[PDB]
RNA sequence: AGGACCGAACCGACUAAUGUCGAAAAAUUAGCGGAUGACUUGUGGCUGGGGGUGAAAGGCCAAUCAAACCGGGAGAUAGCU
RNA sequence: GCUCGCCGGAAGACCAAGGGUUCCUGUCCAACGUUAAUCGGGGCAGGGUGAGUCGACCCCUAAGGCGAGGCCGAAAGGCGUAGUCGAUGGGAAACAGGUUAAUAUUCCUGUACUUGGUGUUACUGCGAAGGGGGGACGGAGAAGGCUAUGUUGGCCGGGCGACGGUUGUCCCGGUUUAAGCGUGUAGGCUGGUUUUCCAGGCAAAUCCGGAAAAUCAAGGCUGAGGCGUGAUGACGAGGCACUACGGUGCUGAAGCAACAAAUGCCCUGCUUCCAGGAAAAGCCUCUAAGCAUCAGGUAACAUCAAAUCGUACCCCAAACCGACACAGGUGGUCAGGUAGAGAAUACCAAGGCGCUUGAGAGAACUCGGGUGAAGGAACUAGGCAAAAUGGUGCCGUAACUUCGGGAGAAGGCACGCUGAUAUGUAGGUGAGGUCCCUCGCGGAUGGAGCUGAAAUCAGUCGAAGAUACCAGCUGGCUGCAACUGUUUAUUAAAAACACAGCACUGUGCAAACACGAAAGUGGACGUAUACGGUGUGACGCCUGCCCGGUGCCGGGAGGUUAAU
RNA sequence: AUCGGGUAAGUUCCGACCUGCACGAAUGGCGUAAUGAUGGCCAGGCUGUCUCCACCCGAGACUCAGUGAAAU
RNA sequence: CUUUAAUGUUUGAUGUUCUAACGUUGACCCGUAAUCCGGGUUGCGGACAGUGUCUGGUGGGUAGUUUGAUCCGGUGGUUCUGAAUGGAAGGGCCAUCGCUCAACGGAUAAAAGGUACUC
């Protein structure tokens, strides 16, 4: 069978990238929470 | 013409085709074409507002002129073409000045026929004339409710309306639905009845015809679970099967008689 | 010409066997139905939770669905173990 | 190193996506490899990815996203115009050989090509977010020309050979050469030249479109392949001299003809079908504003530049997704020889592997198979599973039927090899010579040569000649459903769901209906032959009675009836 | 969804009647060619399904060497 | 004052007509290389439609639940008190009355079923 996760860099970036998140305020709030938690990997990117 | 296919197999046993030998067997007129992206029943919100719509073969929109603003310009019918968007065949019309357009083809129209729009037009089929000039008791198609609107009544194949009464600046039209409507005299209309009146004879044969014509399968209410469907009422709870949904109170002044 | 016929790739799993702390959190062998379409597939998007989609099984919604997951009310309440 | 076995429409070679150095060398077995390991996709060090011609990048755009003003909404925010993004598409260009342990269409050798800037020369009107053409398109199907490719023959170099014969009609290997350039053919499309005029192409126009005429009947566009140059160059079997014995250098003969032939090109071609089959940009052309002693454009020459990013490695797998070095899944391209209708099947070439535990013995029992005395379903919920037929050609094929089907019904006979018909037939292809030629890739005769079924007779060996793999069991009765098809991913594939048809009902178009606090959308750039809902489910007979209760429609006689 | 056929033997199946608990005419009734990985029955062949199992070929099972879990 | 009538007044229900509010998903022009939107002209309806508050009816479509006691008080008498003073309303004191609210120590004034999809 084919598992749920089929990697695709373009789709991953466009669905969870910084620009995609910040296009809306909710993603900006998520980024703010991530920064407050101090995660080194703020988002998914190369 | 109407033909019945031999029962060489199921799916052709009951097929009845409507063949029009004089239709153009070639590419359409590119300048008047326009792309028509299918919607699949979705709206701006992307949800299915109307069901049973989807799939189908790609079809390019034909820019069919209905207002017929070319007044006093005689034109010749070059040929007839099939319009997937309309149930009736279209006609290519070339004017004297050297401009081509698409018009609704009435029953008595063929290649090489002469047409003329505007108030100064004859009574031959295909001409456009206001109901004030048109004699009472005549058959017209592609009628307008407002001057310059373009035409909204009797646009399908073999569809026509009857001019019954002339009350001053208004005219009474009996429609194919048995409805009497009052329309302003300044509006435009086309004489004759739309062509390809044999549209009923087609039966589509099998599921695939409807599937690729742009209709998806319909699921009966009984087969649906109580959560999905109320099961006579509509899926949204409205009592169908003999309940009037006409609530306008704005155009009722133009309503003379309701269907019977 | 054929939602035609037999049958490869492809799609799915109708039967039997093995596999249930297995090679696999539904797998493998031979048979099996379609195989020019109402077929399938690569890519990119749209439809987001009392909602989406559904040729409609209460089916699917990231191995979880008669109401997903994540954080909060919340140390909800439990005459019960 | 030599044997034995497997894949070979792959278990081979390229890639796309996905990984991020796993790629090569040196060095070690601390931990990993389900055992050992000197080995490795393990540990440490070094090296490795060269682009105007590949792709990304960049111009345009579909689905779709954002969205200046604007509409709407308590706020957040939702819709959307102009615009901007968005390849899954359209746009300019390279081929052959050689080389490292790792790069090559990037490096070297040879021959080229494409886009712009600058300068010279000779001419000339240029000039757009604007107009016109093209770009620019569906399904199915047949033929012809070809080609990649393979077979044979001639030619070249070698061999005559350890178990009988093999200088002979014998055996082994090669017999390759691109892009570009010129000729432009098979084929396909279209009638051209000139003049005059027109409220059409949201202004104009020499451009398109339309209307008139005079003239010829040919011209114009597209177009695979082949032919010469590219190329007396590279490559090339084999031999020769040294080997850190892995390997390096020199040399180098022939490099042709016929046949067959593709899913690949002519072919976005041609013939038919209704389901009527993207858009924009580059590209050619016309002018508006503005300038026309300029600027700008055309044609030839010389020169400059074409930047930046990835270029290793795996890519049906040990490297990607499955927690694994996992019997699972993963898109495209090339894909040969014999038999075979076939990309099936049996064995092989090229190329790649023997799948990371084995050595003994051959107990019961388990897993997958082979055989079997006699019966042949007597075992079993149930012919579950097993067993059996299975192909080509010829004869023949019932009941019913919507006349198509049932049907490959059922049921009967020949299939091997050799000679003759025929020192290989029919058929296909087809040289040289001869004759014409509107003179070359032109047309007739001719059959050289090559390829080559099918059928009859006769003979012949075997128990069996569709001798292997591949390869329907058959008929009758009968309920269901018209049929094809889809469904509970991961126990239920069905009588269930769906379906073309049928009937009712609603909707007059700012239509009904649905998403929406509203805007605005789908319906529909459709409109009563149209769309939504309901019920049944082809076709024939049909669909009988009932309006009391609940809905729906219409009514207003008379009573009740809130806000006010 | 009682009588006869099929077997020597038939609560299944087929055909005939209706004593239709509780079929019935578009939540449709009656037949229907063809179709079905659809439910059931019968007949011809076939055979290890069985009378009744017997032997053989490969991997386990057993012994040795190296590594080396589990539920409880 | 009972009974009538021309005249000027408050006016409303209804009918015909008109445009100036209002709609125009009708047409033309501009912002604008613009199917959005706004503005200028005109035609079409027009005090209709539509919207805002209140209100009658329908409304498993949706949402929360179920499967003489009590509160309320009817009347009385009692100046006990009565929220600045004085009254009144509302409470308190004595009597009586309205429910087999009988599930009769009565949990709400107001509540029926299925789950084999279940937890």
């Amino acid at each position: 069978m084919k598992r749920t996760f089929q990697p695709s860099v373009l789709k991953r970036n466009r669905s969870h990238g910084f620009r995609a998140r910040m296009a809306t305020k909710n993603g900006r709030q998520v980024l703010a929470r991530r920064r407050a938690k101090g995660r080194a990997r703020l988002t998914v990117s190369k | 013409a109407v033909v019945k296919c031999k029962p060489t197999s199921p799916g052709r046993r009951h097929v009845v085709k409507v063949v029009n030998p004089e239709l153009h067997k070639g590419k359409p007129f590119a300048p008047l074409l326009e792309k028509n992206s299918k919607s699949g029943g979705r709206n701006n919100n992307g949800r299915i507002t109307t069901r049973h719509i989807g799939g189908g073969h790609k079809q390019a929109y034909r820019i069919v002129d209905f207002k017929r603003n070319k007044d006093g310009i005689p034109a010749v019918v070059e040929r007839l073409e099939y319009d997937p968007n309309r149930s009736a065949n279209i006609a290519l019309v070339l004017y004297k000045d050297g401009e081509r357009r698409y018009i609704l083809a009435p029953k008595g129209l063929k290649a090489g026929d002469q047409i003329q729009s505007g108030v100064d037009a004859a009574i031959k089929p295909g001409n456009t004339l206001p109901m004030r000039n048109i004699p009472v008791g005549s058959t017209v198609h592609n009628v307008e409710m407002k001057p310059g609107k373009g035409g909204q009544l009797a646009r399908s194949a073999g569809t026509y309306v009857q001019i019954v009464a002339r009350d001053g600046a208004y005219v009474t039209l009996r429609l194919r639905s048995g409805e009497m409507r009052k329309v302003e005299a300044d509006c435009r209309a086309t004489l004759g009845e739309v062509g390809n009146a044999e549209h009923m004879l087609r039966v589509l044969g099998k599921a695939g015809a409807a599937r690729w014509r742009g209709v998806r399968p319909t699921v009966r209410g009984t087969a649906m679970n109580p959560v999905d469907h109320p099961h006579p009422v509509t899926p949204w709870g409205v009592q169908t099967k003999g309940k009037k949904t006409r609530s306008n109170k704005r155009t009722d002044k133009f309503i003379v008689r309701r269907r019977s």
